């Protein structure tokens, strides 16, 4: 069955966090990451995010009714906070 | 009923 994972990322230099995103409301799909760059942040933070992993809440906020572009704009602004981490709870199988 | 090619987005 499903588990969730609380993954913390901190960015790198360039203010990326190594992974892509699909999905949001508009694209009939949850929140899914597509892609992990290999030995990027979301690949060596313990817990790592893995390929597949369904994002589910993002620094706290709740993210089902938002679009691509607004989940997003969330992600890159976890970049401006005050430690600039990003912490999502993802659903894993 | 319908669907576009879905966006992916580099973080
Ligand atoms: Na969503």
């Amino acid at each position: 069955d499903s588990y969730l994972v609380l993954i913390r990322i901190t960015p790198d230099e360039d203010g990326k966090f190594g992974f892509n995103l699909k999905g949001g409301v508009d694209q009939k799909m949850p929140l899914v990451v597509s892609r992990i760059n290999p030995e990027s942040p979301a690949d060596t933070c313990i817990p790592k995010l893995n390929e597949g992993d369904q994002i589910v809440l993002i620094n706290g906020r709740d993210i089902s009714e938002h679009t691509h572009d607004q989940v997003v704009m969330f992600i890159k602004a976890s970049r401006e906070s005050h430690s600039r981490e990003l912490a999502l709870v993802i659903r894993r199988r | 009923e319908r669907l576009q090619r879905r966006r992916e987005t580099q973080v």
